[PDB]
C-alpha cells in the first residue's frame, strides 16, 4: 500500500 | 495514422510552478527543502506520464515500480537541463517558471558541486542542439535504462517497449534532418549522451542519498519522495542496480 503503488494503480 | 513520436509529445506533462517562499532567509536547507517539495510533486507527474506511456502498463507492476523507482533523479535531472536549455540556454537553473537560480546564488553552502553537475546537463543539449522529439524519446529511454542485476518479472515485454522506443529515437533523428549524411553520427551522439547521464546524475543521487539519511541536515523530503528514495537508496548503495549502456564502457 505504498503511495507509489496507490498511484499506479489508481484510475485517472 | 498516428505515431509514437505525436503521442510523447501529447502525453508530456505541463511544467509545474514551485510556489515558492522568496519572503523568508535564503539558507541552502530551506532552497533544499523547497526543491524536493517541488520534486516530489514533478515525480507525481512523471508516475501518471509513465502510466500514459505507449506500451508501459504491459509490464508487471512491480517492474513499473522498480523502473520509477530507480530513474526518478535521470528524469529530473534530464527534464531539468531541458527547461534550462530552451529557456536559457543554459546558463541558469530553471527548476520552474518561479524557482529560476543563476549560478551567484549557487554559492550557498552544499549548493555549489550540485549545481555545477546540473548545468552539465543544460550544457549537454547546448551541445548538441537537441530537438524537442530527441528529448522525449530519450526521456523515455532513461525510464529504462536502469534495472537489477537479478533481472525483471516481465524481461520479455521490458525488451520490446525498449527497443520500441531505441527505434522511435532512430526517427526522431530521420526527421530532424532532410538529409542522410548524419543519420548514424547523431544516433551515436544521442546514445553517447544517454550512456553519460548515469555518471552525469550520480553525483546528484549520492547527494541526495547522504541528505535522506543525515537528519541532521534538517533538509525535509515529501512523503512519497521519502518512500521512493528508502526503496532505491539500498539497492543502489548495495550494488545491486545496473545501467543499460549501448557503447562499451
Ligand atoms: C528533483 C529536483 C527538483 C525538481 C527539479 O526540477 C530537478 C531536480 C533534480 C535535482 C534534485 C532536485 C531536488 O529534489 C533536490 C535534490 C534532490 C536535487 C539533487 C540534490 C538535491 O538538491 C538534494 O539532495 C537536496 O536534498
Amino acid at each position: 500500500p505504498s503511495l507509489l503503488k496507490k498511484l499506479l494503480l489508481a484510475p485517472a | 495514422f498516428p505515431t509514437l513520436i505525436s503521442l510523447l509529445e501529447v502525453i508530456e506533462p505541463e511544467v509545474l510552478y514551485s510556489g515558492y517562499d522568496s519572503t523568508l532567509p535564503d539558507t541552502s536547507t530551506r532552497l533544499m527543502s523547497t526543491l524536493n517539495r517541488l520534486g516530489g510533486r514533478q515525480v507525481v507527474s512523471a508516475v501518471k506520464w509513465a502510466k500514459a506511456l505507449p506500451g508501459f502498463r504491459n509490464l508487471h507492476l512491480d517492474d513499473q515500480m522498480t523502473l520509477l523507482q530507480y530513474s526518478w533523479m535521470s528524469l529530473m535531472a534530464f527534464s531539468l537541463g531541458w527547461r534550462s536549455y530552451k529557456q536559457s540556454n543554459g546558463n541558469m537553473l530553471c527548476f520552474a517558471p518561479d524557482l529560476v537560480i543563476n549560478e551567484e546564488r549557487m554559492q550557498l553552502p552544499y549548493m555549489y558541486d550540485q549545481c555545477q553537475q546540473m548545468l552539465k546537463i543544460s550544457s549537454e543539449f547546448v551541445r548538441l542542439q537537441v530537438s524537442y522529439d530527441e528529448y522525449l524519446c530519450m526521456k523515455v529511454l532513461l525510464l529504462l535504462s536502469t534495472v537489477p542485476k537479478d533481472g525483471l518479472k516481465s524481461q520479455a515485454v521490458f525488451d520490446e517497449i525498449r527497443m520500441t522506443y531505441i527505434k522511435e529515437l532512430g526517427k526522431a533523428i530521420v526527421k530532424r534532418e532532410g538529409n542522410s549524411s548524419q543519420n548514424w553520427q547523431r544516433f551515436y551522439q544521442l546514445t553517447k549522451l544517454l550512456d553519460s547521464m548515469h555518471e552525469m546524475v550520480g553525483g546528484l543521487l549520492q547527494f541526495c542519498f547522504y541528505t535522506f539519511v543525515n537528519k541532521s541536515l534538517s533538509v525535509e523530503f515529501p512523503e512519497m519522495l521519502a518512500e521512493i528514495i528508502s526503496n532505491q537508496l539500498p539497492k543502489f548503495k548495495a550494488g545491486s542496480v545496473k545501467p543499460l549502456l549501448f557503447h562499451q564502457k
